[PDB]
RNA sequence: CGCCACACGGGGUAAGAGCUGAACGCAUCUAAGCUCGAAACCCACUUGGAAAAGAGACACCGCCGAGGUCCCGCGUACAAG
RNA sequence: CGAGUGGCUUGCUACUUCGAUGUCGGUUCCCUCCAUCCUGCCCGUGCAGAAGCGGGCAAGGGUGAGGUUGUUCGCCUAUUAAAGGAGGUCGUGAGCUGGGUUUAGACCGUCGUGAGACAGGUCGGCUGCUAUCUACUGGGUGUGUAGGUGUCUGACAAGA
RNA sequence: CUGUCCCAACGUUGGGCCCGGUGAACUGUACAUUCCAGUGCGGAGUCUGGAGACACCCAGGGGGAAGCAAAGACCCUAUGGA
RNA sequence: ACAGCUGGUUCCAAUCGAAACAUGUCGAAGCAUGACCUCCGCCGAGGUAGUCUGUGAGGUAGAGCGACCGAUUGGUCCUGUCAAACUCCAAACUUACAGACGCUGUUUGACGCGGGGAUUCCGGUGCGCGGGGUAAGCCUGUGUACCAGGAGGGGAACAACCCAGAGAUAGGUUAAGGUCCCCAAGUGUGGAUUAAGUGUAAUCCUCUGAAGGUGGUCUCGAGCCCUAGACAGCCGGGAGGUGAGCUUAGAAGCAGCUACCCUCUAAGAAAAGCGUAACAGCUUACCGGCCGAGGUUUGAGGCGCCCAAAAUGAUCGGGACUCAAAUCCACCACCGAGACCUGUCCGUACCACUCAUACUGGUAAUCGAGUAGAUUGG
C-alpha cells in the first residue's frame, strides 16, 4: 500500500530521519512519523507514505500518518481554532493569561487561582466571556484548548447543579 | 488477634555501628542559588543555657511577646579554607581532578596533616580550567580545617580537617570564589556564611553509649507482670519465627549504641557572637568558660561537650528565615544548681 | 452441590429402580412447550441446542435451563404464541452421596441426571422465520444454566 | 584503565541477549572481549513488562543479598555472567577477562556481531539498557 | 515524665479524565502517537558503604628515612581489642 | 442453575515421625499476603448540599484502651480517621506464662452388682541442659588489592 | 496501699568482662561459609537451579541443626505382665 | 524364663534366581499346605512362548428394545427417552483341541516323573479395564510391564517416564534427547502465525486454568449490493388534502381507539424515535445532490486477549530470546549411551582330543544385571 500527499502551494514539507517538517505562512510544524515498516518521504511537492505490508494494524497507522500531516498543512496555512465561553453561575470568574500560561481565579470562590501551562506555540486570546485558542499545531492547540476545559474539573459536587467553568464551543 | 504496634526502633541509620570519622561529613549540599559561597562551617560543642526572643512568627499570637527558649553554646572560631578541591565528571560519578593549595599554613596543621613543600598552584589551577573549558568540572569544594587550638576548652591542637563543597555563583565565578578565599590564608569565620535567625544543618557524632541492650538500643519493653521475675527482664520475647530457619537482621539486639553521625535538621542559629556573652557561671560543666567566638544554636546538638559540630545552610528548610531575632535574654546561671 | 460431582460419566449406569428406591421425584416441570398440538413439521425453522461434550446433566439444570430459556420464548412471543420448543433428554442416571468415613461408603440417593454425549440435542425448538431470533435468544439463556458448552444449529432455515 | 581487548564490540542497537551469548562464548575461547555503548543497546518486548522482570530483581533481596545491577553498564555484565560458569576456574578467568563501557573509553570503533543487530525501521517496541537503567533509579552518568 | 529536629518539590505510572487519531470517509482516550493523574514507584532527605577481585580517586610526604608501634599522662572512647 | 480460585474452618486419606518434631489460650519480637477497615486518587447513584450507599486503583502508614470468660470465638463500654482480615510447624515453651485439655488426691450428677466409668461439672496438682555448628546483632586480628599521611568517590545496601 | 501496669529510670551488692592459678562434663557417622526456591518417604547446610561467600578471633541474645537429654507416658498391636 | 516383638550374626568367587499370591489356621507382626526359586536322580522324543486355518466355548463394548423386561414423554397410529443386577442383535478379544509354520529337544536329554533345600504369604508404580468415594500422593479388584532386586543415557533435581537391560578394554555408528551461551552439535533452510515474554512446561501430587466473553490479528467459504455510482458522511428536500376519525375543554405523526386511505412528485409514513399541557421545535425513514470503489450480511478455521487474588526472593534449570532461541508445516546437516558394529583379553556353557574337569583346538545371532534363596570352586 501506498498514499501520497500534493502539498499546498503556501506549504513546504521537509524530512529528516522520521521527523516532518510543515511550514507554511502561519506557522511550521514539526513532527515525528514512526511505525514498524511504514516509510514517509518528500518526492519534491508529494509526501510518499508506503509500505509493503497490508495488514489492518498496518494499515491502521498509514490512515493515522496521512490526516496527522494533512491536517499540519491546513495549521501551517489556515491554522486551527477552538472557541471557548467561560460561564459563572453565582461566583464572578477570572479568567486570564499570565505569560505562558491560562489562569483562572476565585473559581467557586477559591482563593487559590487555578492554571494550566500552554502547550507549544498555541495562541490563548481572550475577549470578554470568550476564549479563542489556535495555532498549527492541532496537537498542541487540541490539547491546550482542553486543557482549559478541564482545568475546571469537579467531582465532588453535582455538575448538573455547579456548572461554572470555560467550555469548548468550537472544534474546528 | 494481637493488636497492631509499630516495630522498635528505627532502621534508617543502621547498621548501629561506631563511626569511622569522629568528624562528621556531610553527604549533601546546599543547591547553587545565591552568589558563590562556602556551604557550611564547624565548630566545638560548649554546652547549654536558655535565652530569652521575642517571638519572630508573623503568624503566632506571641508575635512581639517575650520568650524563653534553650540553646547550645558552640565555640565556632575562625577556620581555614586551606585549599581547592576540583571534581571531574566521569562515568562513575564524580572524582577528585586536582586541588590547589598556599603557603601560610596554621603553624600546628603538620599536627595531623603532611604539610606541602612544593605545590604549584597555578599549574593545578589550568587543570581546572581546561577541564572547565572542556565541559567536564563538576563542582568545587574546599578542603578545610579547624583551629582547635584557638578553643580552650577543648584539650586538642591536632586540627580536625574536612571538605567543605562551594556554590550559588555559576563555575567559573564560584571557583575564583574559591580561589581568592584560599589565596590567602583561607581564614573566616562564622558570619562569612551564615547570619543569626537561619536555620542550618548541625551533624555530628553522637555521645558514647559502648553496647547496651535491646531496651535501651532499640526501645523495646522489659519483661511485664510475673515475666519479670523468672529469669528474665531486658531481654525480648525470641529472635524470630520457626521458618525463616534464621536471625532477620531486624530484630532488636545488644550492640553498639551511641557513638554514630547524625545531622540534626532545621536546627535555627539563634545568636551568632563573639565574647564571653553566653558563658556561665562556674564555666560550662566538663567543658570550661567561653569567651570569644561562637553560635547559640536553638534546641539539642547530636555530641558531647568538645566534639566537633558541623554547620551547613538548611538543605530542606521548612519555614521562612527572620534574620537576627531579638535576643532580649541570655542566662548566665550557674549550670551546677 | 456442586455439579462437579455428578457432571462426568464415570461410575456405572445407574438405573434400575426395581432395584433402586428413595430417587428423589424430577424437579423438571415440562418436557414438551408452546403448542404441542400443532406438529413439528407445521414449522418452518428448527433450532437445536447442541452439547459440545459428554455429561451428566442434573434434573436441577435442566429444569433451571428449559426454565429461563422457555420463559424468554413466552416473554418475546407471548404465552399462548406460536412456537414449540422441546426436550428430549430425561434423567435416568440415579446420583448418589456419601452423607462413618470410608467404612461402608455406598451413597444414599440424592438425585438424577441425564447423561448426554457430545454432538447432541438437548432442546428443539420449532418456530416461524421471523421468531428465530428469539429463539436463539432463548438457547444463550439456556446454555449458560448447563454445564457444557453448546451450539445452536439451525437444522431447517435457509431464510436469512 | 587500560584494557588489551582483542574483541571491541558495539551494542548499540544491538539485542543484549545475542550479543552477550557471543562475548560471553568467545571469553570462552581465550577472547578478552570489550562491549561498548552499552547504554545504548537493547532488549525487545512491552517496557512496562520488562522493566517489572528488572525492578522486581531490584526488590528481591535479603541479609544475605542478592545484588542486582541498574547502570546499563552493570546489567550487560551481568548478563553475560549469566551465559559463563562464572563459579568455576575456567569461567571466572573467562568471565574476569570481559569488560563492559558506557559510550566507547577506546580510540578504535566496535565492531558488530553478526544476527546481533536491530532495526528501528522494522521495530517500535524494544528498549534502551539505559532507559531501564534510568527507571531503577540511576543516575544517568552517560 | 523534660527539651530539640523529622518538607516541598520534582520524575514515571495505576484506576481515572482527556487530546490528536486510523483501521471503519463518521464515530472512538488507543490500535502508532500525546496531556494529565494515587498516601503507592524513582528522585529528593538520612544511614552504611575500597574486599566494588574492574579490590577506586585526588593532594601532599617519604624509600634511609615519611610514618607507625612501644612507652608515659589521661578521656569527647571503651566488656578484650 | 452453571463456572471457578483459595488453602483460613471442617471433613476424608493414613505418605511422614512412636530409640518422643512439647499442648490450647496468652504474651513478646521480626517478616509477609490483599480477598483494603482507615488514610490517598478515582467511577456510579434513587449524586443539591451535608452525611451516605456501591464500585476501581492502591499493601506507604495505621488499625488503639477496656468489662465477663482460660478461652480462640464472641458479647459489652467508652474513645477513633479506622479501631480489616490471613500466612510464617493453627510463627514464636534450648523466650515467658501455665488459666484450659490430659496423670497420680477428692467431691457431685449419671451409669454400673462391682472394681469403676464419663467426648459431664468441680477443688488441687512440676516447666531440664555450661551453645560444637549454623544464623543474625555488635566488637577485633590477619591476608589480598601493593611506603605514609589527609581528603574524597559511590557500585551497592537500609529507612516509614 | 503500691513500679502489677501506663513506662520506664537511676542506684546498691554478687556475678558477668581482662589477668594468675586450678580445672571438669553434655555432645561428636562424615563433610559442613550460607541464603532463596525447587526437589525428595510429602518438614534439605549436603540433591537441582540460582543467589551469596577472604580467613581467624571476642561479647551477645538463643532463629535453625524437625538442637541436646529419656528404645513415647498418648494410640494400637502381642494368643505380654501385674 | 518364654516371646509369633525390635537389634545384630565376621572371607573371595562361579551357575541359577524368586515370593510379596492360593487354601486352612484364637489366623491376620505367625505358621502349615500349594504357587513359585533351587539342587539331585530317573525317563527317552517330543514340546508349544508366536502366528495362520480348521472344529468348539462366550454374551463384555457397541447397539436395540410395535424382541422380553422394568423404567421413561406429549398429543387428535403419531411423537420424546432409558438399563451393573434387560436383550430380537452383537463384536474386538479371551479361551479348548488339531494341523501347519516358526521356535525348541533327542553328546546343552526337552516334555515329564521321583527326591533334598529354600525364600516367600506388609509390596509398589506406570498403562488398559474396571468397582467404591466430591476428591485424594484415597480404598479395593483385574491384565500387563516395570520398581522392589535394574546399571548406563535423557528428563534441572527426582524407585517405577523415554532410550536401554549390563564381562573387561578399545575403535566406530546410533537411540532417547538435544544443536544461541551455560553445554557436545545450526544463532540451519523454505514458509505462515503470535505481540501476550503468549511461549521457551512429553507424562506429572509436580506442567493449571474454567463457564462466559473477544471489530486483537490471521486464513477460508457462502448470500446480497455496486460507476444506471453501492456502504458511510456533509449539504439539500422532506410537499398538500386535514389538526387522519373518534376521543375531548384539547389531542393536531407521535395518550387510547379504528382505519392506515388519494394528490403532487424526484421524494415523503393515517408516522419509527425523542420533544410540549397541547401547538413548537429536532431526527428516521423516504428523494435528490456532492463524492468515488468497493460495500454489506453470514458460515468455519489459526494464533492471541479477557475472565486470573496468598502469604521470607520473580521465573521456561538459569541467562536471556520477538521475520524468535516462540508456535505450526515441511526440509537439511549435526551432537548424543555401557545400545549396535568392531579388535583383544576373561568368565561360563557346550564340542573335539584327553585319565583330567591338566593342554590344545572349536561353537555362542539364539551365554555374561540381580535382593531372598539353592548350588558350587577357592
Ligand atoms: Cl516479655
Ligand atoms: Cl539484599
Ligand atoms: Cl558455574
Ligand atoms: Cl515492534
Ligand atoms: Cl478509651
Ligand atoms: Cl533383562
Ligand atoms: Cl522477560
Ligand atoms: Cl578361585
Ligand atoms: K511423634
Ligand atoms: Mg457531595
Ligand atoms: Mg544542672
Ligand atoms: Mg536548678
Ligand atoms: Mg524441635
Ligand atoms: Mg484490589
Ligand atoms: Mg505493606
Ligand atoms: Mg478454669
Ligand atoms: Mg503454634
Ligand atoms: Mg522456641
Ligand atoms: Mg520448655
Ligand atoms: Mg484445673
Ligand atoms: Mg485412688
Ligand atoms: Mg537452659
Ligand atoms: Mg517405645
Ligand atoms: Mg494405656
Ligand atoms: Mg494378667
Ligand atoms: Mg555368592
Ligand atoms: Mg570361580
Ligand atoms: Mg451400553
Ligand atoms: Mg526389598
Ligand atoms: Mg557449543
Ligand atoms: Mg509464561
Ligand atoms: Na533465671
Ligand atoms: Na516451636
Ligand atoms: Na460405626
Ligand atoms: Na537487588
Ligand atoms: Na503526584
Ligand atoms: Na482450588
Ligand atoms: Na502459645
Ligand atoms: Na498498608
Ligand atoms: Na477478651
Ligand atoms: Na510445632
Ligand atoms: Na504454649
Ligand atoms: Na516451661
Ligand atoms: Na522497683
Ligand atoms: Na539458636
Ligand atoms: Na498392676
Ligand atoms: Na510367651
Ligand atoms: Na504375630
Ligand atoms: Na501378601
Ligand atoms: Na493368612
Ligand atoms: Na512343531
Ligand atoms: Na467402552
Ligand atoms: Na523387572
Ligand atoms: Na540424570
Ligand atoms: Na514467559
Ligand atoms: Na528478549
Ligand atoms: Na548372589
Ligand atoms: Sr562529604
Ligand atoms: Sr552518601
Ligand atoms: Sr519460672
Ligand atoms: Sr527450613
Ligand atoms: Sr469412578
Ligand atoms: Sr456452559
Ligand atoms: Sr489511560
Ligand atoms: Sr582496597
Ligand atoms: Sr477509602
Ligand atoms: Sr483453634
Ligand atoms: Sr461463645
Ligand atoms: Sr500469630
Ligand atoms: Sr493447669
Ligand atoms: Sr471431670
Ligand atoms: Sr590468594
Ligand atoms: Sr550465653
Ligand atoms: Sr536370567
Ligand atoms: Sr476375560
Ligand atoms: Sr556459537
Ligand atoms: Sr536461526
Ligand atoms: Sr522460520
Ligand atoms: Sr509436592
Ligand atoms: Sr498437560
Ligand atoms: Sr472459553
Ligand atoms: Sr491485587
Ligand atoms: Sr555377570
Ligand atoms: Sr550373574
Amino acid at each position: 500500500p501506498r498514499v501520497e500527499l500534493e502539498i499546498p502551494e503556501d506549504v513546504d514539507a521537509e524530512q529528516d530521519h522520521l521527523d516532518i517538517t510543515v511550514e507554511g505562512d502561519n506557522g511550521s510544524v514539526t513532527r515525528r512519523l514512526w511505525y514498524p515498516d511504514i516509510d514517509v518521504s518528500v518526492d519534491g511537492d508529494t509526501v510518499v507514505i508506503e509500505s509493503d505490508e497490508d495488514n489492518a494494524k498496518t494499515m491502521s497507522t498509514i490512515g493515522t500518518f496521512q490526516s496527522h500531516i494533512e491536517n499540519m498543512f491546513h495549521g501551517v496555512t489556515e491554522g486551527w481554532e477552538y472557541g471557548m465561553e467561560v460561564f459563572y453561575s453565582h461566583f464572578p470568574m477570572q479568567v486570564n493569561v499570565e505569560g505562558d500560561e491560562v489562569v483562572i481565579e476565585n473559581f467557586l470562590g477559591e482563593k487559590a487561582p487555578r492554571r494550566t501551562t500552554i502547550h507549544g506555540d498555541t495562541d490563548v486570546e481572550i475577549d470578554g466571556e470568550e476564549l479563542t485558542v489556535s495555532g498549527p499545531d492541532i496537537e498542541a492547540v487540541g490539547q491546550t484548548a482542553a486543557d482549559i476545559e478541564q482545568l475546571t474539573r469537579i467531582n465532588d459536587k453535582d455538575v448538573r447543579v455547579f456548572q461554572d467553568g470555560v467550555y469548548i464551543t468550537r472544534k474546528p | 488477634p494481637q493488636p497492631s504496634r509499630p516495630r522498635k526502633g528505627s532502621l534508617g541509620f543502621g547498621p548501629r555501628k561506631r563511626s569511622t570519622s569522629e568528624t562528621p561529613r556531610f553527604n549533601s549540599w546546599p543547591s547553587d542559588d545565591g552568589q558563590p559561597g562556602v556551604q557550611g562551617f564547624a565548630g566545638y560543642k560548649a554546652g547549654m543555657t536558655h535565652v530569652v526572643l521575642v517571638n519572630d512568627e508573623p503568624n503566632s499570637p506571641r508575635e512581639g511577646m517575650e520568650e524563653t527558649v534553650p540553646v547550645t553554646v558552640i565555640e565556632t572560631p575562625p577556620m581555614r579554607a586551606v585549599a581547592l578541591r576540583a571534581y571531574e565528571d566521569t562515568p562513575y560519578g564524580q572524582r577528585p581532578l586536582t586541588e590547589v593549595w598556599t603557603d601560610e599554613f596554621h603553624s600546628e596543621l603538620d599536627r595531623t596533616l603532611d604539610v606541602p613543600e612544593d605545590h604549584d598552584p597555578d599549574a593545578a589551577e589550568e587543570q581546572i580550567r581546561d577541564a572547565h573549558e572542556a565541559g567536564d568540572l563538576g563542582d568545587l569544594r574546599l578542603i578545610t580545617h579547624t583551629v582547635p587550638d584557638a578553643v580552650p576548652s577543648v584539650p586538642k591542637k591536632k586540627p580536625d580537617v574536612m571538605e567543605t563543597r562551594v556554590g550559588g555563583g555559576s563555575v567559573s565565578d564560584r571557583l575564583d570564589h574559591a580561589l581568592d578565599i584560599v589565596e590567602d590564608g583561607g581564614e573566616h569565620a562564622m558570619n562569612d556564611i551564615f547570619r543569626a535567625g537561619e536555620y542550618a544543618d548541625v551533624a555530628g557524632v553522637t555521645k558514647g553509649k559502648g553496647t547496651q541492650g535491646p531496651v535501651k538500643r532499640w526501645g523495646v519493653q522489659k519483661r511485664k507482670g510475673k515475666h519479670a521475675r523468672q529469669g528474665w527482664r531486658r531481654r525480648i520475647g525470641n529472635l524470630g519465627p520457626w521458618n525463616p530457619s534464621r536471625v532477620r537482621s531486624t530484630v532488636p539486639q545488644q550492640g553498639q549504641t551511641g557513638y554514630h553521625q547524625r545531622t540534626e535538621l532545621n536546627k535555627r542559629l539563634i545568636d551568632i557572637g563573639e565574647g564571653d556573652e553566653p558563658t556561665v557561671d562556674g564555666g560550662f560543666v566538663n567543658y570550661g568558660e567561653v569567651d570569644g567566638p561562637y553560635t547559640l544554636v536553638k534546641g539539642s546538638v547530636p555530641g558531647p561537650d568538645k566534639r566537633l559540630v558541623r554547620f551547613r545552610p538548611a538543605v530542606r528548610p521548612n519555614d521562612q528565615p527572620r534574620l537576627d531575632p531579638e535576643v532580649r535574654y541570655v542566662s548566665n546561671e550557674s549550670n551546677q544548681g | 452441590k456442586p455439579a462437579s460431582m455428578y457432571r462426568d460419566i464415570d461410575k456405572p449406569a445407574y438405573t434400575r429402580r426395581e432395584y433402586i428406591t428413595g430417587i428423589p421425584g424430577s424437579k423438571i416441570a415440562q418436557h414438551k412447550m408452546g403448542r404441542k398440538q400443532k406438529d413439528a413439521d407445521d414449522y418452518p425453522v428448527q433450532i437445536s441446542l447442541i452439547v459440545e461434550e459428554t455429561v451428566q446433566l442434573r434434573h436441577g439444570s435442566l429444569e433451571a435451563s428449559r426454565l429461563s430459556a422457555n420463559r424468554h420464548l413466552i416473554k418475546e412471543l407471548g404465552e399462548e404464541g406460536d412456537y414449540k420448543m422441546t426436550l428430549r433428554k430425561f434423567p435416568h442416571q440415579v446420583l448418589r452421596e456419601n452423607k462413618d468415613g470410608m467404612r461402608a461408603a455406598f451413597g444414599k440417593i440424592v438425585g438424577t441426571a441425564a447423561r448426554v454425549q457430545a454432538g447432541e440435542q438437548l432442546f428443539t425448538a420449532y418456530c416461524n422465520v421471523e421468531d428465530a431470533e428469539h429463539v436463539k435468544e432463548a438457547f444463550r439463556r439456556a446454555y449458560n444454566k448447563i454445564t457444557p458448552s453448546c451450539r445452536i444449529k439451525v437444522e431447517r432455515g435457509e431464510e436469512l | 584503565a587500560e584494557f588489551d581487548a582483542d574483541v571491541i564490540v558495539d551494542a548499540r542497537d544491538c539485542i543484549m541477549g545475542r550479543v552477550a551469548s557471543q562475548v560471553a562464548e568467545q571469553a570462552l575461547d581465550g577472547e578478552t572481549v570489550a562491549v561498548v555503548n552499552a547504554e545504548r543497546a537493547v532488549i525487545t518486548g512491552r517496557e512496562e513488562q520488562i522493566v517489572e522482570k528488572y525492578e522486581k530483581r531490584v526488590d528481591i533481596g535479603n541479609d544475605n543479598g542478592y545484588f542486582y545491577p541498574k547502570r546499563p553498564d552493570g546489567i550487560f555484565k551481568r548478563t553475560i555472567r549469566g551465559m559463563l560458569p562464572h563459579k568455576k576456574q575456567r569461567g571466572r578467568e573467562a568471565f574476569e577477562s570481559v569488560r563492559v563501557y558506557l559510550g566507547n573509553p577506546y580510540d578504535e570503533d566496535g565492531e558488530v556481531l553478526d544476527g546481533t543487530s536491530l532495526d528501528r525501521l522494522s521495530n517500535i517496541k524494544f528498549v534502551t539498557l539505559g532507559e531501564i537503567s534510568e527507571t531503577l533509579g540511576a543516575n544517568k552518568t552517560w
